[PDB]
DNA sequence: ACTAATAGATTAGAGCCGT
RNA sequence: UGACGGCUCUAAUCUAUUAGU
């Protein structure tokens, strides 16, 4: 008989430091940690884009009314739940005329065309912040369904990259999303159905709009303080690797600062997945000295984690770097194993946070269930948990648990009740996908405003 | 005294409204008293003595429920012995209520205007209620923190009982207690697959490592006949399994390794005469049951065969043993897809897209009976089954998952 | 040293549907 | 690319071992 450890739900901070379990319940119930004055949009889109996006605006300006209100929370409005005026009167419009597209689509070469796109809608968006006073906090893109078909070396990528250099939030908004009432495969029927999640999406839309213009909707509070939670991502280039780090560690004040840590790390070896040990050095020198500039002081543990194991070789050059008095923790998550869980009479999944302990040195982690605040949950089908292994150092089995499911809170992209992988992984993917999608970046933006 | 602001509306539909703005005015430090928040005879009692005000969530069908409407006579009745005028105010929420169908007790009055919205008409409500002097203690998170998780936060509770899961790992229940390694390099003839024998084995250095015997080996393996029986290592697997066995020859990581391999192989090899169809996938093997093999292709009550529009789905398994964190069979579900039942679609993007609707029906239950009831199928004995690894060497399977326990459970 | 084979492992990706 | 999740198809590396160059 085979016992289950369970780590129980942690709690995010809000509005005047009051806590919740659940990001759509404790923002519409609480309001943002931080609050901003107001959100002033920016379109770049056709005159069917700007109605389109008027339109979508206005309708979250009012509540909005999913069907299963009572399994997935309702969407008050937008300065009902935030604080702060979202006005769809404020645009600064620059139009994008389908004949350019038209005449940028035909051309041969496919990667011509995916760059042109990218730099008719940058460019814009370039001219516009130096010429028009009107202040701009995020450029929203209401792009057509042929941009996304037609092209496809990616157009959100790079247009995600070509922008850091002048550091400018965007949030992509493909007109299927907005108008998807009147985008229909032909059925008599939308191509995907949001009517039962409305709601949903306004709260997903509104969040990512909040977070990129300024605004702070939640932060985290259950981790261990003194503490550098440290991510790592690879991502091929082709016989090149790319390592991404995010980082997430509470200040003096108490208050969890998540940022990125990224630097370029390139190395281009037989074995993949791996670092040299000048990368390796200098990506924890950097971490370190963030963290030092941050708080003063030099974290008394550092949590490295990532979805591969570490060798040798870069473990030693991560010591040597390493100052005394802090120790190292490498920490690799997998999600490759099938360990399907069947309860025995009933028809609901295992629910979320049930923790299986394999041993001193691993364990199998239920990041995604089902969960009782919202009744739903998470996977349709049977979730797989994610594979916990301390790789290198010392640390407690279940402190890493709950850490991680701490960590799995903070998606800011998208404003469900949890992720199933850690965010500072997932965060550090999207930059992987982003800082490699253009020339190498002299100093990348380290704000995740820019990237999601 | 009366410091408590009655909300009234209809029960099953304005829940939502109510809901947000009495924690919104709870919030505020007020004393707010709703149904929904907190039996006639009590709703009149608060209303005559202890309301000080009376918000009326005005909409469609909350002017049409006969409940509410008593409560609005009741508090037109109590707003005259106060001699305050300001004490029936009508939140409109409703987009098509429109100032021509509110019922006449309501229509002389004045709205507060929740149409457009609820962010401006909750500072509309605010900017009366300090206008008409409503006392409102400290907004403080405490006795209001409790409040809050009555309605939600306690909700988050989690039931203490305790549950049993059935997994997808089937442990070994028992292998041969000696591993040995013949040698046949002088007896192997060139260009002879390892995989081609008749019993599972591996070709590690300059031996044949398998769980069979030498002679076990003789028609497939030639001249194995004159093979001195002592030409073979002998290593106790417990040893290796506690990991204790780590020798020049073989290190234990290396030995598990070959276990697995000879493991796999025997899984493989017994799909054969156990008369299960297989289909490949990308890195690991897929088994499934030929339509017409079960007994109206079900087995245990349970369909593992069926039909989907012009294809007939195939319930699939996949196996891969693993001995971290203990020796058990990691068994992992699939679906195949066939025309007619009797040969595969080769499309793999159709067999993808049918199984990606084939999903949408089937449950955690539907999933957990029809693994458990496939598995049941390679039963042997009454309790397990058992894999062929030599002529008199068996490796038995428990042909139940390992169940796990859980401390916590939900309302299910 | 360097290629080929048989594995098992460990990681990437590309993809395609569901909600 | 509002999102999340499951799955499917490729691909390489690592390790061991043999073969060959
Ligand atoms: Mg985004």
């Amino acid at each position: 008989m085979k016992e289950l450890i369970y780590i129980h739900e942690p709690n995010i901070l809000f509005a005047n430091g009051q806590k919740c379990a659940d990001p759509r319940d404790g923002l519409a119930l609480f309001g943002p940690f931080t609050k901003i004055y107001g959100i002033k949009s920016g379109v770049v889109g056709t005159q069917y884009g700007l109605s389109i996006f008027k339109n979508y605006i206005n309708h979250i300006q009012k509540p909005i009314y999913n069907a299963n209100n009572i399994t997935r929370p309702m969407f008050p409005g937008f300065e009902a739940v935030f604080g702060c005026k979202w006005d769809a009167d404020n645009v600064v419009f620059k139009e994008v005329t389908k004949e350019e597209i038209e005449k940028i689509l035909y051309t041969e070469s496919n990667h011509k065309r995916t760059y042109d796109l990218v730099s008719l809608f940058i460019n814009k968006i370039i001219t516009a912040n130096k010429n028009e006073d009107e202040k701009v906090d995020v450029w929203f893109l209401v792009i057509p369904d042929e941009i996304y078909q037609y092209c496809r070396a990616q157009f959100h990528d790079q247009l995600k990259a070509r922008l850091l250099e002048h550091t400018i939030p965007t949030q992509i908004l493909r007109e299927s999303t907005l108008a998807w009432r009147d985008f229909k495969n032909k059925f008599g029927a939308p191509k995907r159905d949001f009517s039962k999640i409305e709601g949903h999406l306004a709260w997903t839309i509104s969040t990512a709009a909040f977070y990129k213009a300024g605004g702070k909707p939640w932060k985290l509070s259950d981790i261990r303080s003194g503490v550098c939670y440290l991510g790592l991502v690879y991502k091929q280039i082709e016989p090149k690797n790319a390592c991404c780090a995010a980082q997430m560690f509470l200040d003096n004040g108490d208050g969890t600062v998540f940022k990125g840590e990224v630097g370029p790390w390139y190395n281009q070896e037989k074995h993949e997945f791996h670092l040299n040990p000048k990368e390796a050095k200098a990506l924890l020198t950097q971490a370190l000295n963030s963290y030092k500039e941050q708080n003063g002081v030099f974290p008394k543990e550092i949590f490295i984690h990532a979805k591969t194991k570490f060798n040798g070789q870069e473990w030693n050059a991560f010591q040597e770097v390493t100052p005394e008095g802090t120790n190292l923790v490498g920490v690799t998550i997998t999600k490759t194993k099938p360990l399907k869980l069947f309860k025995s009479e009933g028809n609901y999944p295992i629910m979320r946070g049930n923790a299986f302990i394999v041993n001193e040195r691993s364990a199998f982690l239920w990041t995604v269930g089902y969960v009782p605040k919202t009744e739903s949950t998470l996977s349709m089908e049977v979730p797989n948990p994610i594979f916990i292994e301390i790789n290198k150092g010392e640390a407690d089995i279940e402190q890493v648990l709950k850490d991680v499911l701490a960590l799995t809170k903070l998606n800011y992209n998208a404003c469900i009740y949890a992720d199933g992988v850690p965010v500072t992984l997932r965060f550090a993917d999207k930059i992987g996908e982003i800082l490699t999608a253009s020339t190498e970046l002299k100093a990348p933006p380290l704000a995740f405003k820019y990237y999601i | 005294a009366r410091n408590k602001i009655f909300i009234s509306h209809a029960a099953p539909d304005d829940n939502d409204f109510t809901k947000w703005l009495a924690l919104k005015l709870i919030a505020l430090g007020y004393e707010v008293w709703c149904d929904v928040l907190f039996f006639w005879k009590v709703i009149d009692k608060e209303i005559r003595e202890g309301a000080i005000k009376f918000l009326l969530a005005t909409s469609e069908i909350a002017i049409k429920r006969d409940g509410v409407l008593k409560e609005i006579a009741v508090a037109e009745k109590v707003k005259k012995q106060l001699k305050d005028d300001n004490f029936i105010i009508p939140l409109i929420i409703d987009e098509n209520l429109s100032y021509d169908d509110l019922p006449p007790e309501i229509i002389r009055l004045n709205a507060v205007d929740f149409k457009k919205s609820w962010a401006v008409g909750l500072q509309d409500l605010l900017k009366a209620l300090d206008d008409q002097k409503v006392e409102k203690n400290s907004p403080d998170p405490d006795k209001s923190n409790a409040l809050y998780q009555q309605i939600f936060l306690h909700n988050k509770g989690i039931i203490e009982r305790e549950e049993i899961y059935d997994s997808n790992w089937f442990s070994i229940l028992s292998f041969p207690k000696e591993l040995r390694f013949h040698d046949y390099e002088k007896l192997m003839p060139k260009g002879f697959d390892v995989r081609e024998l008749t019993y599972p084995a591996v070709r590690y250095k300059n031996y044949l490592c398998t769980f069979a015997w030498e002679y076990d080996f003789m028609h497939q393996l030639p001249k194995t006949e004159t093979y001195n029986s002592s030409q073979t290592i002998r290593i106790p697997t417990e040893e290796i399994l506690s990991g204790k066995y780590d020798s020049p020859f073989i290190g234990n990581f290396e030995c598990q390794r070959l276990i697995v391999q000879l493991l796999n192989k025997a899984f493989e090899l017994r799909m054969k005469e156990k008369g299960v169809r297989e289909y490949p996938m990308s890195n690991k093997m897929g088994y499934w049951f030929e339509k017409g093999k079960l007994e109206k292709d079900k087995f245990n009550k349970v369909l593992l065969v069926g039909k989907q529009k012009d294809k007939h789905w195939h319930f699939g398994i996949s196996a891969a043993g693993k001995l971290y964190p203990f020796p058990v069979l990691m068994i992992s579900s699939h679906i195949f897809f066939t025309k007619d039942g009797k040969e595969l679609i080769e499309s793999k993007k159709i067999q993808h897209a049918a199984r990606r609707r084939q999903g949408k029906n089937w449950w955690n239950d539907d999933w957990r009976n029809k693994l458990l009831a496939f598995v049941k199928y390679l039963s042997d004995d009454e309790n397990s089954f058992y894999l062929e690894v030599g002529s008199e060497e068996k490796i038995y399977i428990s042909n139940e998952p390992v169940q796990f326990v859980g401390k916590v459970s939900y309302n299910m």
